[PDB]
DNA sequence: CAAAGTGAAAAATCTAAAGCATCACCT
DNA sequence: AGGTGATGCTTTAGATTTTTCAC
């Protein structure tokens, strides 16, 4: 009434002030009518009013023009969701429905869609829901929370008549910025025609095909610099903000304080790179007010429809608000941007891009290289070497001159990144996925697959299927109560262990047979790899036998000696996506993924159909040793027993007001100290074989879906490759002018390629999330499973003719013979491919794959509703050969019967870092003297022509710094000691979150809370570099855990924290040496160089490379044994064997 | 069926405290004789054979022959839940899957009964040749399990060495070496306190010292254990468990092979 | 005020080494008709009922009922301190922030008062009923400790069940399946080593084998240990210590979900 | 050429038990009066004094003082081979790199000669001079072994305060204050019981009582322990072997030191 | 409200199962 | 000084947690 009129009087205030913000940053309403050609970049749902006086929501389209001017267009559109209906009876619900939200609800329509979990859902059978379409976004969200008690009323009955028959409502978690997205195929980033033909007539758009070429948008890169308290955290009550450094497209300003500022700072000129230049000049208000008001009236003047920065959801935005909040003008009422519901900060009128939600999900990099100053060298292959972080920052901070190049530093970098690497990547996506740039850049990966699939359904008219929750204490069939439900995943074994130069010579056992059956099998080998891999030498190969003779010969001459010693060819035989064409190549999908009841009531269960793939998996299930009945009588005894209150002083709950997830939290806690207490034990580990079908008859939505983004990423895949070839060719000639350009380009591409196989790769992760749509258990175990078979048969055919080294997931590390035949040319007629290159071992090996991976169970509809299911063979999973590397060098465990799985070092043939996957010096923090050691220890691997002198060049490089960790400072100062032995860890989680759990990231997080104030604790995403101390002596590890942040301050305010923790009030020296745990470090090191060098030169029969670091007990007993003269002899060998019997049941 | 009483019934606990450290999986048999066992270790080292005869115990029932296969790593949990002092009762179905061991009190009173289920095995029964040793020597089992857990702290390698002087023991590791010289009675009357020695040539053999170990569990079970070696010939470590029975331990040497030559 | 004195002082410390491993905190009521304790384990299937009588101590005086908060873990561990003949004085103040307890020596050679510090909790009383049992049994501490620590080897579960011929205490397992039977004794009369039962039905109950470990840490309380037992009813084991009261092991039978139901 | 003999073999067992745990690796300072020991503590907090003269060897033969780097964790376990009455001969040459453990049984039925390998290394004394200490207590080693574990149970930072009434060890943690006091009480002078302390002024001194427990390993050494301390002097915990010798800890006093300081 | 999986190293703490050094009676 | 069972002080074997790489 008077309350709901207020409402909407504030809504329409809304609306008149989001038109003025638009109004003053250029986006003008198509008042006037005409036909308009626009580009779209922005979306965002805001109310409107009509000539029918209703306010209605309407997405506010922003277009830019060719000529630069730009407009606004808010296309009006009715929110909606999906309901479901038990039965025929769907007029009358829907009067029903009508009669009561007769001010609420726009119009009522009876909807044909195809849903994937029909039975008999092929033959051509839709179920009919009802559209229901409101006028508001608010309206969409009181509706949905006034009959959202009644969808789970609904669901847990199973066993006002027109209310009650509704099953459930569909598509109501969907946005209304998505859905409209989604409806009228208004994508960002394409060229559209806007009609207006007054406002009866609602507004029309057309997609513009015709135009291809991207405008350029305004685009600001804003980065502050901000003076503090020595060494805290960002807060903004203190003081101010010292520099703003932003451009405006390739065209850098900056504005600085001079209250504070020191020098009046004059102009440069930045040059990174010839492809990134700011043009600088440099304005020198005088206040921090008019600092802010500069920023107001250069953004105003410039208008940015596009805006990025670093971390502007978590530091920069809400210091710039809450100082503009100090200074009394507010920050959405100059230029739209507040603090939305999520934290991230969204203006009605632009576009915000953090670079760190592109880099945390897209970019595919370590975790300690996340920040702008370590992405800058891995994408934009530059570094930004200014000067010393300590001495001319931390206290030489009022030098304007360092001020200014570090605020230009963090503008240059975020502009250039933008435009490289997420400017074209992030509104390629947007053509597809319908979200704006803000939401596309900011949801995750699995909400991204979510997208692009919601599209793919809606254009096939399947509706959406419904976000399921995480169901609490699931059970297992036996009837334990399940912690955690998992898959086996990919099979991973380290088989050897030791550096494998192609250069020395090593020994090989293959056995004769191997090379007997791949003499028959070279014919075969020969065409799939000219059939397969390139279509087009399909027939027309001139010498097709002049070299498979040769190849027969070559591999045949040197089978009449199977054991060789011979120097290897270090192989990568790796599938290229090898989840999404396993699910290709057997058309998995999560609505795919039947059972045996849902076939049985489908309609084509032929006696001979070809239409069920029965491939395996192995789920895995922790469950507590409690059973069934224990766990009722607990949940009885709990039922039993009152909670305390929710609310201070309130009444009294019990079980049946509580939430599921209080519940389950409960029981976990109080059912883990019964099991600890009456079982021994809390988690017991099963894993079971499982196999389930595919309904290859299905609709091919995810596989269509997840062969479009396939082919986009081999689309930039090939571009890669191709640019790869020309570096290739323009490698081993002379310097030209375009080496620089073929590298960055095939930089740029390898990039593209890995930010589209993030999305790729989340397709198959989406089926294993909480709240998917398309939720599978079964999907992920099998094509992991998948996985598994095919490397460990790719093993079982290797190990038959060299020794494989490292399986992953992804291929085989392996050592081939080097009489093994080779990467040959074939010629062929055709003009387009004259000269064809075939590896020979990825041929036999997409041979194996082609004879037993292959599917025959390939039903795709060849025309659409005729049942012309016909049946095809596609393989499409390719082991792609990279090239003879130089080595391998692999780790060992400390322990019999392990070794370090997923760690290994792989370089080029030029001496150069191919791969360097596992290990600590690509992880954040860790110990840095573990980085160094492992950074430094691998280039001498290469050095020596036999396996003694190359781990004695190891050993050389591991005693130098073993010697260094033992007689330190000898001449090392104590500033790079203080940052030689930091460990840095971080904590996803708050402190709080942390209670009564001992560790040494909690305990020097609680150090620095009792040092410097909790304001350090209350927030997330801590990171926290200590030492482990060792003056209270017999204390653990947690409780020496001391920061790094007491070495700095004054001796007045740094000797009690001094005295405290280390259980020593008369202690006196100040030294970092004396608190430090000299055994502890030697240990870790020691630890390392076993790992690395010792014990795999044991495997590799070598004596000692370190003498100074002992081996484990169970090593030196093997060495004793194997040394000594003497041996053990056997009864069987000494005594004669009477037989082996067998000794039965009775 | 198979039926054993034994009155005694602290030698069964020892013997299977003997059993336990050393073979996971042994087999068993009765015969007419008594009941035997013989089974090896998974490192095919060390042979085990014990043998209890028939008169020997309270009362024997013998019936047929059957092969027992039972797990020695299960066995004295379900047996170290007796007293020393108790009676102890073997029963063994003949075509049953269930062993039953029951344990009666002096006082009458306290009956204690177990079933433990049985399973199959693949182990090689090896025939035991009869060698003459040249070596015996008769030492108290204390000393023994003594000389065998003293020298366990220094290496793996022992070295059993007997001269006319006396027999010695050598051991050696990365701490040191210790070789520890045992002298024949002359004036001691007790048979379980007396060591004799008995020679033909002097032997030079060499052991591990962890098996040695392993076989000295058995040291209350009888007082004296007997050791008799000859060259490139296992050693035995006779255990004779009163009138009850007895127990061997069948030792594989280490001799120098001349690579060499 | 609180006064009290014992000079059998190591009853308390044998109560609180059987309450530490159980219960983690307490309550100790207070009364002029008995002292009462009345506190529940961590997994909150485990009742515990500890009573000491007023008279049972040499010199008591209190002038009204008192709560007093307590953890028994930092309590057991305190008063392990004392030795086995000190003699016990307790003390505290109406509201104080301390635990006094003092041990004085028999020679008065060492005279030790230790103070600790409460830590104030929400006292709750749950009156439980004194209901008439089935079947009891004065059975001794050593003897039940035993079937307690021979059937934890065996299994997890015990299947206690009693009759005419006697009681018998069941498990099963990985292992195999054991039972220990003991009959009426009632050849002999003996004042420690005498098992006696009275029975109005013969009623079999499942139990929990590590909370009847944790139980039987009262050992050294008595000599004669009363299990009571009846159907639907938690077994009670019950010590009866000499003019001081009980105390009481609550665990709640395993009444699984019948198939039939 | 340096030979020593004793017919007691529990002394050095036991002063290597109590030693193994604190020390790792010791130089032994043997020299012609007898056997002398100085020793730092791993992490250099204390000093450990033995003092062995040659009155109670059986034969005693020494010309140089040698300094011998025996690594107390392989002493140990070589000197858990001799028995608990066996008669332990050391015996060094000239140039023997090896240290020669000798084992006599007391039945003269046994040598057990162990070679132990020695490394060489050299380190600098500093002597301790004497002093006057104001309070000298006592007490049975017996009870200390159940006042120090017991009292390091509930507080680490325990202070010593002495006076004429007797001595009060007062135990400061998260439990609470923890007071035990002892006097003279001479009523009953036994022998070995007699709690005696030495007065001549008040000193309070604060300790930490894990180091406290790692010198209370010596209680089956010793009879009684007695202790000194005094006005910011370390204390010398004392134990007395028999006649043989005495076994001195030197223990660097904890100061709380002030925040205004 | 939004949030892609699993495998594995690396270390740090938390438990319990053994190994092994002393006590409750009888000549 | 020798014979049985507890009873407590180290030692080691796994179990569990948490970042942050691999796939
Ligand atoms: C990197 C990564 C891989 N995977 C799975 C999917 C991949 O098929 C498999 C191996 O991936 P990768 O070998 O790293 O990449 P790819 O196989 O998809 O393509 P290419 O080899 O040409 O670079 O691991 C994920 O599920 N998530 C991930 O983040
Ligand atoms: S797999 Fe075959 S039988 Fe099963 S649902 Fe699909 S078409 Fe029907
Ligand atoms: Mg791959």
């Amino acid at each position: 009434g008077a309350t709901s009129s207020v409402s909407a009087l504030k809504r329409l205030e809304r609306s008149q002030w989001t038109d003025k913000m638009d109004l003053r940053f250029g986006f003008e309403r198509l008042k006037e009518p005409g036909e308009k050609t626009g580009w779209l970049i922005n979306m965002h749902p805001t109310e409107i009013l009509d000539e029918d006086k209703r306010l209605g929501s309407a997405v506010d389209y922003y277009f830019i023009q060719d000529d630069g001017s730009r407009f606004k267009v808010a296309l009006p559109y009715k929110p909606y969701f999906y309901i479901a209906t038990r039965k025929g009876c769907e007029r009358e619900v829907s009067s029903f429905l009508s009669k009561k939200f007769q001010g609420k609800i726009a119009k009522v329509e009876t909807v044909p869609k195809e849903d994937l979990d029909l039975p008999n859902h092929l033959v051509g059978l839709k179920r009919n829901y009802i559209r229901l379409s409101f006028h508001t976004v608010e309206d969409l969200v009181k509706v949905r929370k006034e009959i959202s008690p009644a969808v789970k009323k609904n669901r847990e009955q199973d066993h006002a008549d027109q209310l009650d028959n509704i099953v459930d409502m569909r598509e109501y978690d969907v946005p209304y910025h998505i859905r409209l997205s989604i409806d009228l195929k208004i994508h960002v980033a394409h060229w559209y025609n806007v009609r207006y033909r007054g406002n009866a007539f609602p507004v029309e758009i057309t997609r513009r095909d015709d135009l291809v070429e991207r405008p350029d948008p305004v685009v600001l890169a804003f980065a502050i610099a901000t003076t503090k308290l020595p060494l805290k955290f960002p807060d903004a009550e203190t003081d101010q903000i010292m520099m703003i450094s932003y451009m405006i497209d390739g065209q850098g300003y900056l504005i600085t304080n001079r209250e504070i500022v020191s020098e009046d700072i004059e102009d440069f000129e930045f040059t990174p790179k010839p492809e990134y230049e700011g043009p600088f000049c440099v304005f020198n208000e005088p206040d921090e007010a008019h600092l802010i008001q500069r920023w107001f009236e250069h953004v105003q003047e410039t208008k940015p429809t596009i805006m990025v920065t670093y971390n502007g959801d978590f530091f920069d935005w809400p210091f710039v608000e809450a100082r503009a909040a100090v200074h009394g003008l507010s920050m959405q009422q100059e230029i739209g941007f507040q603090k939305d519901s999520q934290g991230e900060y969204k203006a009605p009128q632009c576009i915000h891009m953090d670079c760190l939600r592109w880099v945390k999900r897209d970019s595919y990099l370590p975790v300690g290289s996340h920040n702008l100053k370590a992405a800058a060298k891995a994408k934009l292959g530059y570094d930004p070497v200014e000067l010393d972080p300590e001495d001319m920052c931390r206290m030489a901070t009022e030098q304007p001159q360092t001020l200014a190049t570090y605020s230009v530093s963090d503008a240059v970098a975020t502009y250039y990144l933008y435009m490289k690497y997420v400017h074209p990547f992030i509104f390629a996506l947007c053509t597809i996925i319908p979200m704006e740039p803000d939401e596309v850049l900011r949801k995750g990966s699995g909400t991204l697959c979510e997208a692009l699939l919601m599209v793919q359904a809606f254009h096939a008219n399947i509706i959406f299927p419904n976000k399921q929750e995480q169901e609490f204490n699931k059970l297992t069939d036996d009837g334990h109560v399940l912690d955690s439900e998992t898959y086996v995943g990919g099979h991973v074994e380290a088989l050897e262990s030791g550096v494998f130069r192609s250069d020395i010579p090593c020994r090989f056992r293959m056995n004769p047979a191997a090379f007997d059956f791949l003499l028959q099998r070279v014919e075969k080998t020969l065409r799939h790899a000219l059939e397969e891999e390139e279509k087009v030498p399909v027939e027309q190969v001139t010498n097709f036998e002049e070299v498979c003779d040769e190849i027969k010969s070559k591999l045949a001459s040197l089978k009449d000696v199977p054991s060789r010693i011979e120097c290897p060819l270090i192989y990568h035989l790796d599938v290229g996506a090898m989840y999404p064409n396993i699910i290709l190549t057997n058309r998995l999908q999560p609505s795919a993924m039947v059972d045996e009841a849902t076939c049985a009531a489908c309609d084509f269960n032929k006696p001979g159909a070809n239409c069920q793939r029965k491939m395996a998996w192995q789920w895995r299930g922790e469950f507590m040793p409690a059973s069934r009945s224990e766990y009722h009588r607990i949940q009885h005894q709990l039922e039993s027993e009152k909670f305390p209150p929710l609310f201070p002083e309130g009444p009294a709950r019990a079980f049946h007001e509580l939430s599921r997830e209080e519940q389950a939290k409960y029981e976990k806690r109080r059912l883990a100290d019964y099991c600890r207490k009456a079982y021994k034990k809390i988690h017991i580990t099963k894993v079971e074989e499982r196999l389930t079908t595919i309904c290859q008859r299905e609709n091919s939505f995810y596989v269509d879906t997840v062969r479009a983004f396939r082919d986009r990423r081999y689309e930039f895949k090939g571009l890669h490759k191709v640019w790869k070839k020309k570096l290739s060719a323009a490698v081993e000639v002379g310097d030209a002018a375009e080496v620089k350009r073929c590298k960055n380009m095939e930089v740029l591409y390898d990039s593209l390629q890995l930010a589209h196989k993030c999305i790729l790769n989340s397709f198959y992760g989406y089926v294993m999330r909480k709240g998917a749509r398309w939720y599978s258990m079964e999907m992920a175990g099998i094509v992991c499973f998948t996985g598994a078979n095919i490397i460990t048969q790719a093993r079982e055919l290797i190990e038959q003719i060299g020794r494989p080294l490292e399986l992953d997931t992804d291929g085989i590390w392996c050592v081939l013979p080097n009489s093994f035949p080779e990467n040959f040319v074939f010629k062929t007629t055709n003009v387009k491919k004259p000269k064809v290159t075939i590896s020979y071992p990825g041929a036999m090996l997409n041979i194996m794959v082609k004879e037993g991976f292959t599917n025959d169970q390939y039903q795709e509809l060849a025309e659409p509703s005729s049942l012309t299911y016909v049946t095809r063979s596609e393989n499409s999973i390719f082991f792609e050969v990279d090239g003879p590397y130089l080595a391998m060098i692999l780790p060992a465990s400390k322990e019999e019967g392990k070794k370090l799985k997923k760690r290994y070092a792989v370089f080029n043939e030029d001496g150069s870092l191919a791969e360097l996957k596992g290990f600590e010096v690509k992880r954040r923090g860790e110990l840095q003297l573990i980085k160094i050691f492992q950074s430094s220890v691998f280039e001498a691997f290469l050095k020596g022509s036999t396996l003694e002198e190359v781990y004695g060049s190891v050993a050389k490089v591991a005693d130098y710094w073993l010697d260094v960790l033992y007689s330190k400072a000898a001449n090392m100062p104590d500033s790079e000691l203080f940052e030689l032995i930091s460990e840095n860890r971080s904590m996803s989680r708050k402190l709080e979150d942390y209670g009564e759990q001992k560790s040494t990231s909690i305990s020097t997080a609680k150090r620095l809370a009792e040092f410097l104030g909790d304001q350090m604790v209350k927030d997330a995403g801590l990171s926290c570099r200590y030492i482990i101390s060792r003056k209270p002596e017999g204390s653990p590890v947690t409780e020496r855990a001391i920061p790094l942040a007491i070495f700095q301050a004054e001796p007045t305010v740094r000797k009690h924290f001094l005295r405290k923790w280390l259980k020593s009030s008369s202690l006196q020296d100040f030294d970092i040496r004396a608190i430090l745990d000299w055994d502890y470090y030697i240990e870790r090191l020691g630890s390392a160089i076993q790992k690395i060098i010792t014990i795999p030169a044991a495997l590799q029969q070598v004596k000692n490379p370190v003498p100074r670091v002992k081996h484990p007990d169970w090593l030196h007993k093997k060495l004793l044994e194997k040394n000594d003269v003497y041996k053990q002899k056997k009864i069987s060998e000494l005594f004669t064997l009477e037989g082996r019997r067998q000794v039965t049941m009775a | 069926m198979f039926e054993a009483r034994l009155v005694q019934g602290s030698i069964l606990k020892k013997v299977l405290e003997a059993l336990k450290d050393l073979i996971n999986e042994a087999c068993w048999d009765i015969s007419s004789s008594g009941v035997n066992l013989q089974s090896m270790d998974s490192s095919h080292v060390s042979l085990v054979q014990l043998t209890l005869r028939s008169e020997g115990f309270d009362t024997y029932r013998c019936d047929r022959n059957l092969a027992m296969g039972v797990n020695l790593t299960s066995m004295s949990k379900i047996l170290k839940c007796a007293g020393n002092e108790d009676i102890i009762t073997l029963r063994a179905e003949d075509n049953a899957d269930t062993l039953a061991l029951v344990f009666e009190a002096p006082n009458q009173e306290k009956v204690s009964d177990y079933e433990m289920k049985l399973m199959d095995l693949d182990v090689e029964q090896l025939g035991i040749p009869e060698q003459e040793y040249s070596c015996v020597v008769k030492m108290p089992s204390g000393e023994f399990a003594r000389i065998c857990r003293d020298l366990s702290h220094i290496g793996d390698a022992v070295v059993i060495s007997c001269a006319k002087d006396g027999v010695k023991f050598s051991a050696s590791g990365e701490l040191g070496n210790g070789n520890i010289k045992l002298s024949q009675t002359s004036n001691v009357d007790k048979e379980e306190e007396a060591v004799t020695i008995e020679m033909n040539e002097p032997v030079q053999l060499t052991f591990a010292l962890r098996y040695l170990n392993f076989f000295t569990k058995a040291t209350p079970l009888s007082s004296t254990v007997t050791l008799s070696m000859s060259a490139d010939v296992p050693l035995v470590v006779e255990y004779k468990i009163a009138d009850m029975g007895h127990l061997k331990y069948y030792l594989a040497p280490k001799i120098e092979d001349e690579e060499g030559s």
